[PDB]
């Protein structure tokens, strides 16, 4: 929503497990601003039981 | 005893013969996996076949006229003109009302973006 | 309550292995639901146990009408 | 100048504004001209005449067991274990074709034979899990296994489709005259 | 070094056609309508003439 | 990079193909583009607005069907698309018809790439230069000790 | 009585061979329009392939589902087979050469063509599934909707003859054909004929095994050649090619069986060449075009073609009125 | 103006380099 | 996909143990209401109280689980299972995954003791 960012298009979101961490999964989000022609990634974490909140 | 009726009786003989040939000839061998409320419908579906019939009855009402067209010359012509125009008025009723359409229930939702 | 009739565009114009549950009101589609997974083979789990050169054919397997582009994205 | 923030030199291009769509009254065609094309199906007839032109030209069909299509020497079909001149098995059991195979089709056991030479006791390819990448042929330093351009070997049982050492030596026997032609044109490019 | 490769020509190839080649063919539509009305009117000429002859033949019989 | 070099006479052959494909495509274009049955079947079908084409994550011919000028080989270019001149088709209404028209034009633009790339082809290596990420040629690994070591290790 | 049964099995062998070879012809010209060969695998040049397919499909397993009337499902093939074939009487291959010369031939050809709707609709009630019903509904709705304008074009043509006899129309068409004045009517009748068989320009519901399949198959192409026969007699010249009186006064000297043989050859060669060009145009319009939504189809028939047909109802008796030209019985 | 009299392109003077120069 | 499926639920996680107990009992009621349409839908050999005893048995597997998050993940898996079974998406071959015990007797010689486990070395 920020005029500087404007990451309108969701591209690809997924998880990667590192079993050596306490919080096993990290959840990565890929965004494309087709205005400024730029990509960004957002990484959060999750255990097997605890959630992430949905951006749907 | 004309050549008209041997046809009428002989076309079934053709069919009865061929479906005999298959039922007599082919494998039956079926089973469960090989074998195998009510829905709602739009109004134009039932409408096309209900309003079909009054136009069909007009088309076979022209059929006595176009055989008698010489004998009623200048007079039955105008009677048929009036008949056809009386039914053209019910037809322009039908297409002014947009009766036979099935129209899609979702729009682009035209209503604008206002705020506060 | 407009009750909807349910069918599928099953696997057997569906281009093959798609399942598509549609819910109709006469002619209209009021709800759609594509089911997917009848082609899913776990290529993404299999790439993790191959080297990169051995993982290269996994990519022209998927999207099998545009092969060199699939090769090109992994190679890039 | 200096731009705003949320603002690069990617401004809208000169002419990104549409023109308003023309009404019916600001059109060069007459109503008679426009509706003659309507009721006399003009471009329908144009597209009809296209395929009518195509009725009168030469088809592309080749007759398959009597005429084969294209071949490059790079092409890959069934497998073959070649032999040297004066008959020696070429497979020095280096396990490279097994190590590279993306679908794990190769299995080899290797033993030192009576000569003291290193050969395979057992060579095997599952052709049901082979994917024809050609990595097994690219990997071999001796160039012992190759891909013959035979694709016409379709079977009726799975057991027939598991090729041990003997079937592949018989293949490299049979296709050797052809594999000469393939590797005379491929070997510089490899 | 480079020996034995596939290379392009010394001057390149000449340009191929990548524009749309859809030339507008045919007469004007009013030419087709005028021809349609002329064909149909001549057919009506012959048809109505033949009906009048057939009526005179019916008078004879 | 690339698996191996082109065969000996293929550059002269893609030209001979392109010279006739230019008209083989106009021919397919004629019985669909201004077919009134093909038109009526796809004119207001599949309309996507430009603002929710972004929210759904749509791209390529579906995003350019909706009016948004975005494609990667012009915006974020790679693999010698800088060096090759071409234009891009972008529809205006979000329908199946403009998604059809931009494909029929991307045909033309790809043919333009093909003839520019056959004209501007240089000489040189076709694989990357070093033998620690892809293999030495078989001329070299059968006489060079280093190259046999690298060939043996890149495959195991 | 030897005479009429030899005549009728000659007519039957001709028409039931020619409906079989129409299938071989559509595959071959659909192939050459698509720049490939047709079948050449089964005859010397691909012929008797319809025979190969019929030989195999009379060997095919018949499946009568859980859902089904069995009797209704196998005699809907026969009632569509029989009325798709009964309409072959009244067509003339020459002046007075029909299997039954009745003075109301168009009324018969028009009554049999309305009997052909049932084997669609009725066979929807076979295998009663909710989608096995409303597809038959759309099928029969299109079927009746276009036989309306079929009947309309017939009655427009009979305004020029005022006789329901068929060879009387063809003898009336000696002065001019009826396509040359009424060429929009040839276009309208061609597309209504394409709709009445539900050909794949105008197909929606496509988009059994064995005997219920081959009966529907034979009924489809018999309907093809039957509505082509209708077009051939009332809109093009039926058996009429040119005058051929001067050529006969060169060749012959008196009536002999070879002269009647030659005249029948010329007449039915003209009729067959009309019919063959018409079937080629059916396959040629099949090759080039996509299909219809049901709404495009109903909008097309009831909203576009039918008001224009009302205008034709008004315009043609009025020009028969302006010049005092009414046809006499 | 014919397909008999069209030139071949296999018989052509082609590009040839002595040596390729690519900076690293 | 703004409209969702018929027997959907927005996945929501409970901070209380008792409101999850409420949701669990509501889920058991949904399962056992749907046991006769499961018997008709999947063309099964047996009768409806065996579907009902399997639903009860699959719930008595997970009765003494303490941790609230693990019971949340269990409840979400169970509602997904209900939504698959009720919508006729699962087929009979995977509906009968739940009944490996019932279809047939797998044969003789069931190893119980150490020795008949030993004679076939647990096979
Ligand atoms: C009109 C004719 C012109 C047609 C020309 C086309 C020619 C086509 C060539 C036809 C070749 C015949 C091959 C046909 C063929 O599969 O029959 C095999 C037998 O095993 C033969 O092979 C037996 C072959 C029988 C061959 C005919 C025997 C003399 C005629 C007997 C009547 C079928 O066994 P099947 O038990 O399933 O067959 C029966 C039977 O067909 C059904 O009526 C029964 O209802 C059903 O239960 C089933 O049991
Ligand atoms: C693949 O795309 C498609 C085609 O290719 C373009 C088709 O041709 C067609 C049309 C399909 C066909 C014509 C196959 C016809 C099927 C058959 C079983 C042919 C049967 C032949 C007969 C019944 C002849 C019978 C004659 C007699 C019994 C003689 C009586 C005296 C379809 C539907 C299609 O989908
Ligand atoms: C000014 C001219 C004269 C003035 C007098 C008035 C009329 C006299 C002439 C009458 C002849 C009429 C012939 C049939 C009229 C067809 C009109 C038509 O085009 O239908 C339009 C209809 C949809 O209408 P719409 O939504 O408005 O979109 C149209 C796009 N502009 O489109 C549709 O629904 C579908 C269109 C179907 C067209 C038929 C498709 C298949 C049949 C092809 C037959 C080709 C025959 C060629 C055979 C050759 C044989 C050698
Ligand atoms: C069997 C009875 C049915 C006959 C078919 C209906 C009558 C024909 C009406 C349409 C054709 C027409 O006459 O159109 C005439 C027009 C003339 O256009 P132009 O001046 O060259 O345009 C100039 C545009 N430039 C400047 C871009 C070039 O198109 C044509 O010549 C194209 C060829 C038409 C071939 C006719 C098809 C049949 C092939 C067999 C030969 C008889
Ligand atoms: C077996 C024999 C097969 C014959 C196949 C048909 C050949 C068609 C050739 C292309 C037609 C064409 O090109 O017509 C072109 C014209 C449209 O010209 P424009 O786009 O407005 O350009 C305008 C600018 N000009 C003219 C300077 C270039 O069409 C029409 O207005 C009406 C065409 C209807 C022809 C229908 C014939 C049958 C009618 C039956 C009643
Ligand atoms: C509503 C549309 C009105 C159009 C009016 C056009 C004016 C033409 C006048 C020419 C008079 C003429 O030349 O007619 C002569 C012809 C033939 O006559 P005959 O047998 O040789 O005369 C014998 C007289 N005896 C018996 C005394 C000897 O007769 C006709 O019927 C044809 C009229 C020309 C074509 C009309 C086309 C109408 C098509 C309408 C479809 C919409
Ligand atoms: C009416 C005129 C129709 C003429 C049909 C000729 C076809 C033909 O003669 O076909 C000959 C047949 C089939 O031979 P095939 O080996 O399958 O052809 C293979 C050709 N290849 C090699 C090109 C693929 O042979 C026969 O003995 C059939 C004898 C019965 C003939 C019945 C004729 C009925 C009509
Ligand atoms: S075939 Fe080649 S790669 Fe395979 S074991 Fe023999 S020498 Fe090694
Ligand atoms: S072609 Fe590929 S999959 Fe087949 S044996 Fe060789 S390396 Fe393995």
């Amino acid at each position: 929503d920020n005029t500087s960012t404007q990451y309108k298009s969701i591209i690809d979101i997924t998880a990667v497990d590192y079993p050596s961490r306490e919080n096993r999964f990290e959840v990565v989000y890929n965004f494309l601003s087709v205005r400024h022609n730029s990509r960004i990634r957002l990484k959060t974490y999750a255990t097997e039981v605890t959630p992430v909140p949905s951006i749907t | 005893m004309n050549t008209f009726i041997i046809f009428i009786i002989l076309i079934p003989i053709v069919g009865f013969a061929l479906l005999a040939v298959n039922i007599l000839l082919a494998v039956y061998k079926p089973y469960n996996e090989k074998l195998g409320t009510r829905l709602a419908f739009n109004a134009a579906f039932i409408l096309v076949a209900i309003l079909f019939l009054p136009f069909d009855l007009e088309i076979s009402t022209l059929l006595p006229y176009v055989m008698s067209i010489y004998l009623v010359s200048n007079y039955g012509f105008t009677i048929v003109l009036l008949f056809l125009l009386i039914l053209i008025i019910g037809f322009v009723y039908e297409i002014n009302t947009n009766a036979l359409k099935i129209n899609k229930h979702n729009k682009p939702n035209t209503d604008s973006l206002i705020y506060k | 309550r407009i009750r909807a009739f349910t069918i599928n565009f099953g696997p057997q114009a569906a281009h093959g292995v798609l399942r598509l549950i549609l819910e109709l009101s006469g002619e209209e589609i009021i709800r759609s639901d594509p089911h997917v997974g009848l082609l899913h083979r776990g290529t993404e789990k299999l790439i993790e146990y191959k080297t990169y050169m051995q993982a290269l054919p996994y990519f022209d397997r998927l999207d099998y009408v545009s092969m060199m582009t699939n090769e090109q994205v992994f190679s890039l | 100048n200096i731009y705003a923030g949320g603002s690069a030199a990617a401004a809208p291009p000169a002419g990104f504004r549409i023109h308003r769509p023309a009404t019916w009254e600001e059109s060069e065609e007459g109503a008679l001209s426009k509706a003659t094309k309507y009721f006399l199906l003009a471009e329908m007839f144009r597209g009809l005449y296209v395929v009518l032109e195509q009725f009168f030209r030469a088809p592309y069909t080749i007759y398959y067991p009597f005429e084969k299509g294209p071949v490059s020497p790079r092409f890959r079909g069934e497998h073959a274990l070649r032999r040297y001149p004066s008959g020696e098995e070429r497979c020095i059991a280096c396990k490279l074709c097994e190590a590279i195979c993306p679908a794990l089709a190769i299995t080899i056991d290797a033993e030192e034979r009576i000569d003291g030479s290193r050969r395979t006791t057992k060579y095997d390819i599952d052709m049901t899990k082979c994917i024809y990448c050609g990595y097994c042929q690219e990997s071999c330093p001796v160039d012992a296994i190759v891909e013959t351009p035979n694709v016409e070997y379709a079977t009726e049982t799975r057991e027939e489709l598991l090729y041990n050492k003997e079937k592949l030596l018989a293949n490299g026997d049979k296709w050797e005259l052809e594999l000469q032609y393939a590797l005379d044109a491929d070997a510089p490019y490899r | 070094p480079s020996v034995g490769q596939d290379l392009p020509p010394v001057g390149g190839y000449e340009p191929v056609q990548w524009r749309r080649n859809l030339p507008a063919r045919g007469f004007r539509p009013l030419v087709y309508l005028a021809a349609l009305c002329g064909i149909c009117g001549y057919g009506f000429y012959r048809a109505l003439g033949g009906i009048q002859e057939r009526r005179e033949l019916k008078r004879e019989k | 990079g690339v698996s191996q070099d082109l065969p000996a006479g293929l550059l002269d052959d893609i030209y001979m193909w392109a010279t006739q494909f230019g008209d083989r495509l106009d021919e397919i274009e004629e019985l669909l583009t201004d077919n009134r049955i093909w038109k009526l079947r796809t004119v207001n079908i599949g309309t996507v607005t430009a603002q929710d084409a972004l929210n759904l994550g749509l791209s390529g011919p579906m995003l350019r069907g909706s009016g948004i000028p975005f494609d990667i080989r012009k915006n974020a270019p790679y693999d010698a698309y800088d060096k090759v001149d071409f234009d891009v088709p972008v529809g205006m209404n979000g329908d199946c018809y403009d998604r059809y028209l931009i494909r029929m034009a991307e045909f033309r633009q790809s043919l333009r790439i093909i003839e520019q790339c056959c004209n501007d082809m240089p000489a040189g290596a076709v694989k990357v230069e070093d033998f620690k990420i892809n293999s030495p040629p078989r001329n070299l690994m059968k006489e060079d000790m280093e190259a046999l070591i690298h060939h043996f290790l890149l495959y195991t | 009585m030897i005479i009429n049964i030899v005549e009728i099995l000659i007519f039957l062998v001709c028409v039931l061979f020619s409906v079989a070879y129409l299938t071989v012809a559509e595959r071959k010209t659909l192939a050459y329009m698509q720049r490939r060969l047709g079948p050449n695998f089964v005859g010397y040049y691909g012929l008797l392939q319809a025979f190969a397919d019929a030989v195999k499909l009379l060997l095919k397993e018949i499946v009568l589902p859980k859902e089904s009337n069995y009797i209704i499902l196998v005699i809907s093939p026969l009632i569509t087979l029989i009325t798709a074939l009964i309409g072959w009487v009244v067509i003339p291959l020459g002046p007075g050469i029909t299997l039954g010369e009745l003075n109301l031939g168009i009324l018969f050809s028009l009554a049999i063509g309305s009997l052909g709707v049932f084997g669609s609709l009725l066979s929807g009630w076979s295998s009663n599934s909710k989608y096995s019903l409303l597809g038959s509904i759309r099928s029969t709705a299109q079927l009746i909707s276009y036989e309306l304008i079929l009947t309309s074009i017939f009655i427009i043509i009979i305004m020029f003859v005022s006789s329901l006899n068929i060879t009387t129309i063809i003898e009336t068409q000696r002065v001019v054909w009826y396509c040359i004045p009424l060429l929009p009517l040839l276009l309208i009748f061609f597309i209504a004929s394409v709709a009445e068989t539900a050909r794949p320009p105008f197909d929606l519901t496509e988009s059994y095994s064995g005997s219920p399949f081959v009966f529907f198959f034979l009924a489809e192409y018999s309907n093809i050649i039957l509505i082509s026969a209708f077009n051939g007699y009332l809109l093009l010249g039926g058996y009429l090619s040119f005058n051929y009186s001067y050529l006969f006064n060169i060749l012959f000297n008196d009536y002999s069986y070879v002269s009647f043989l030659f005249e029948g050859l010329i007449n039915s060669s003209a009729y067959a060449i009309k019919l063959v060009f018409l079937m080629f145009s059916f396959i040629w319009v099949r090759a080039a075009f996509p299909r219809f939504t049901y709404d495009n189809l109903i909008n097309f028939c009831w909203i576009i073609l039918l008001p224009l047909l009302f205008g034709i109802f008004l315009i043609i008796p009025s020009t028969l009125y302006i010049f005092d030209s009414f046809p006499t019985l | 103006p014919s397909w008999e009299n069209i030139k071949d392109i296999r018989l052509d003077p082609k590009v040839h380099v002595d040596e390729v120069y690519e900076p690293i | 996909a703004i409209i969702a499926t018929a027997f959907a639920e927005t996945v929501k996680f409970s901070g209380s143990k008792q409101e999850l107990q409420k949701r669990t009992l509501a889920l058991y009621r949904q399962f056992l209401r749907g046991a006769p349409t499961f018997a008709d839908l999947y063309e099964v050999q047996f009768s409806i109280p065996t579907i009902r005893t399997k639903i009860r048995q699959e719930f008595e597997r997970h009765r003494f689980v303490d941790d609230l998050s693990i019971q949340n993940v269990l409840y979400a898996k169970g509602h997904m299972e209900y939504q698959e079974c009720i919508n006729a998406w699962k087929q009979q071959a995977q509906f009968l995954k739940y009944f490996p015990e019932e279809d047939d007797i797998q044969g003789r010689h069931q190893p119980s003791n150490f020795v008949d486990k030993f004679l076939k070395n647990r096979a």
